RNA sequence: GAAACAUCUCAGUAUCGGGAGGAACAGAAAACGCAACGUGAUGUCGUUAGUAACCGCGAGUGAACGCGAUACAGCCCAAAC
RNA sequence: ACUCGUACGGUCACUGAAUCCUGCCCAGUGCAGGUAUCUGAACACCUCGUACAAGAGGACGAAGGACCUGUCAACGGCGGG
RNA sequence: GCUUUACUGCAGGCUGUCGCUGAGGACUCUCACUCCGGGAGGAGGACACCGAUAGCCGGGCA
């Protein structure tokens, strides 16, 4: 069994959902989290100065 | 005449000799067995907490909070870095136990603001340290002369800032002139090599 | 190579010729109390010490004379260009 | 190179671990205040999933349903008494002062109440060999002279269960169900047949450790494998 | 970067944790030490100066007092009684 | 974590069903034990030095090493003449 | 990426020392502290744990 189309017929598992807090599609079922803006995890809005260049 | 807060005073100089030596082999006892922010009715060191702006009066809590004795509990590098950047036990952090001590009680009582605080002694383990706080909502400490400057907003977590006397001192501001040139007016501004 | 332990030759001090005692200069002890000292224990710490971590070199096959010359009437030492030899013995 | 198995271990995750909740009853003996009228009676026999040995249920007198650490010889409506006036008899526990020399004896406690610790497993047992007011000897199943607190609680009889390591397992998949059982991984795959990223036995083109086995007790765990602070290796000398 | 590299450098930079404000922080000398019969809280700007100091004394790192400016403001406890 | 586990246990390794067997070597390396004597850091102690301090030396000496011993189903070895 | 008796270091283990730490080169005690016990109480004990430092080992790791 090949890693490329063969295994992409076994993808039916729902994880990551429209979120409740942000609305997008990052809060993670299975988790509870939302990748995008950290729902679930914080209290505070999941955010990095790393997600723009250093000086701006 | 000595008032009779010189006498506590006295007593703390030594604090291994004398009847203090039996207080704190007795008490501490019963701190181990204590929590890690206990809030407390009067001070341990009445001559102290009133030194440094303690008042028996509504609004003004003092508690007692013990911290784990030593160096830094730090994590070794996982990645490659230069043996320089490698050790990990005899690096101990830049923050003094004291000032660790003063942020667990401003946090165990996120609507107060850390006035002061003192040491209390120390085991083997572990060490306590007695911190005074305020509420600045309360109309007995706004209506005060000699307190109620902690009201004011830019008064707010001023212990996180670094603003309580441990935390100047802490930042190196002591000295006025030699030596602080890198500690004023702020760590960062002189590029954080104070 | 052999020696003679004392011999006339120039004396700087005085100026004029006069019978000198040649001795192997011995090693003085450090105190360890110079700027080099303080350097060490101030800039060694966690990790490589830079020059400090250096261990000391090896030997030349033959080492030049280390010596001094003793004026025999003021009774001070000058010192001289060495030169290569395996063994230095005295006569006398 | 990479943490080896033995670390891995540690971490505890499920590989790991053992079927806890599979599990049945830590086998400790009763809390007895005084007086030692604490006596039941088998109701029942059952396998340990845990011990691969049979246990007991016992129905004591103040109403306590309990399973048991029991010896051989235990069988359903057999009274069994607990305490410093209990009956010298198989599958009764009492402290080690109350109980006659030379005499076989399991699931004997490290100290005073603990519940048990030494001789639990498939058909062993201590042998208490000498008394004492202060000092009760026992020797362990390992052959250790053991100095106790006679104050320790012991269950008089060896271990049911006896001769279980007499049979082989023949096949794999009996050690698989046995494993299964246990907190343990398994099949056991040899450190000279691994790379040497992966043990300090790793590598090279035929198999074989390019150093000595035998390890020091300091060796930091990653290089604490082989042969353990070993005070000799071999069956001569 | 040091034409390798470990002290050093990149740099207290990137990035992380906590926190305040419209600005923060600092601040009325146990100062300075152009040594004086002198200055007089604190920031900041210009300069002092790539100076003093550091440094495989290599590569590099790097102030301060003072001065000219900006703005100026000094006070409250603890204790004695 | 192992572990509702306790030497008929479980951890760490090697070999790889049964059958017949598994010799010699402890010098080196590894592990372990012992050790009169030798060596062996810091604190405290003593001498010198400094009205103090830096510092020099001394005494005592832990593990370790030297030294002895055990050990190859321990790493491995079993030649030339 | 990997190896080792390469260079230099870092974890970790062992060992001494100082603090915790008390009373009367070997010892006794109990009161801190530790462990067992539901509890009473028992075991241990100024040691051990822990903080600091020193010497040894240290491709387990950079
Ligand atoms: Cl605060
Ligand atoms: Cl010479
Ligand atoms: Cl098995
Ligand atoms: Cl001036
Ligand atoms: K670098
Ligand atoms: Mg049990
Ligand atoms: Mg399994
Ligand atoms: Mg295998
Ligand atoms: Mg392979
Ligand atoms: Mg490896
Ligand atoms: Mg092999
Ligand atoms: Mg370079
Ligand atoms: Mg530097
Ligand atoms: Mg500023
Ligand atoms: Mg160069
Ligand atoms: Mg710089
Ligand atoms: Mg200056
Ligand atoms: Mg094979
Ligand atoms: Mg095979
Ligand atoms: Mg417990
Ligand atoms: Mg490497
Ligand atoms: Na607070
Ligand atoms: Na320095
Ligand atoms: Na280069
Ligand atoms: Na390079
Ligand atoms: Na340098
Ligand atoms: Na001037
Ligand atoms: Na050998
Ligand atoms: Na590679
Ligand atoms: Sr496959
Ligand atoms: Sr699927
Ligand atoms: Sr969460
Ligand atoms: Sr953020
Ligand atoms: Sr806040
Ligand atoms: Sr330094
Ligand atoms: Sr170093
Ligand atoms: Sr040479
Ligand atoms: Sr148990
Ligand atoms: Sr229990
Ligand atoms: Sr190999
Ligand atoms: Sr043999
Ligand atoms: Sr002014
Ligand atoms: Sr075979
Ligand atoms: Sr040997």
């Amino acid at each position: 069994t090949g890693a490329g189309t063969p295994s992409q017929g076994k993808k039916n598992t729902t994880t990551h959902t429209k979120c409740r807090r942000c609305g997008e599609k990052s809060y993670h079922t299975k988790k509870k989290v939302c990748s995008s803006c950290g729902f679930g995890k914080s209290a505070k809005r999941r955010d990095y100065e790393w997600q723009s260049k250093a000086g701006e | 005449a000595r008032s009779a807060y010189s006498y506590i005073r006295d007593a703390w100089k030594n604090p291994g000799d004398g009847q203090l030596a039996e207080l704190q082999w007795q008490r501490q006892q019963e701190w181990r067995n204590e929590g890690a922010v206990e809030r407390i009715e009067r001070p341990t060191r009445l001559d102290k907490a009133r030194s440094q702006g303690y008042k028996a009066k509504q609004g003004v809590i003092v508690a007692r909070v013990s911290v784990r004795k030593g160096s830094a509990r730090k994590r070794r590098h996982k990645a490659g870095r230069r043996s320089k950047r490698q050790g990990v036990t005899r690096i101990t952090r830049r923050k003094d136990i004291q000032r660790v001590a003063e942020e667990r009680a401003s946090r165990t009582f996120p609507n107060l603001r850390v006035l002061n605080s003192y040491s209390v002694g120390q085991d083997g383990r572990q060490k306590w340290h007695e911190v005074i706080l305020i509420d600045p909502n309360h109309p007995a400490i706004q209506n005060d002369d000699d307190l109620s400057w902690i009201c004011a907003d830019d008064q707010a977590d001023r212990v996180f800032r670094g603003l309580t006397g441990a935390g100047r001192r802490n930042r190196g501001l002591s000295g006025k002139g030699k030596g602080s040139e890198k500690t004023r007016p702020s760590l960062r501004s002189n590029g954080g090599k104070g | 190579m052999q020696m003679p332990r004392r011999f006339n030759t120039y004396c700087p001090h005085c100026n004029e010729h006069q019978e000198h005692e040649v001795e192997k200069v011995r090693s003085g002890r450090q105190t360890g109390m110079k700027w080099i000292d303080r350097q060490r224990e101030r800039n060694s710490g966690i990790g490589n010490d830079g020059k400090f971590s250096k261990v000391p070199g090896g030997d030349k096959p033959t080492k030049k004379t280390d010596l001094k010359y003793r004026c025999g009437e003021c009774g001070k030492a000058h010192l001289r260009e060495g030169w290569r030899a395996g063994r230095l013995e005295f006569q006398e | 190179g990479r943490r080896i198995q033995g670390q891995r271990r540690g971490r505890g995750t499920s590989t790991f671990r053992a079927p806890s909740h599979r599990y049945k009853a830590d086998l400790e003996h009763r809390k007895v205040e005084d007086g030692d009228v604490i006596a039941g009676t088998v109701v029942d026999i059952e396998h340990d999933p845990a011990r691969s040995a049979p246990v007991a249920a016992v129905e004591f007198e103040d109403g306590d349903r309990r399973l048991i650490l029991a010896p051989e010889g235990v069988g359903v409506g057999d009274e069994l008494q607990v305490g410093v006036s209990a009956e010298i008899a198989p599958g009764n526990t009492l402290p080690l002062a109350e109980i006659p020399e030379g005499v076989p004896v399991c699931n004997v406690e490290s100290s005073p109440g603990d519940g048990g610790k030494f001789a639990r497993a498939s058909g062993v047992n201590a042998q208490l060999l000498t008394h004492d007011r202060n000092v009760a000897v026992v020797k362990l199943p390992s052959g250790e002279m053991k100095r106790l607190d006679p104050q320790c609680r012991a269950t008089i009889g060896v271990v049911a269960g006896g001769g279980r390591t007499d049979k082989p397992f023949v096949k794999a998949g009996n050690k698989h169900h046995k494993m299964k059982a246990r907190g343990t991984k398994w099949p056991n795959v040899r450190g000279v047949a691994m790379n040497a990223v992966d043990h300090p036995f790793g590598g090279g083109g035929r198999q074989h450790p390019g150093k000595p086995k035998s390890i020091s007790r300091n060796a930091p765990p990653g290089r604490k494998v082989g042969d353990i602070a070993s005070k000799r290796t071999g069956r001569g000398g």
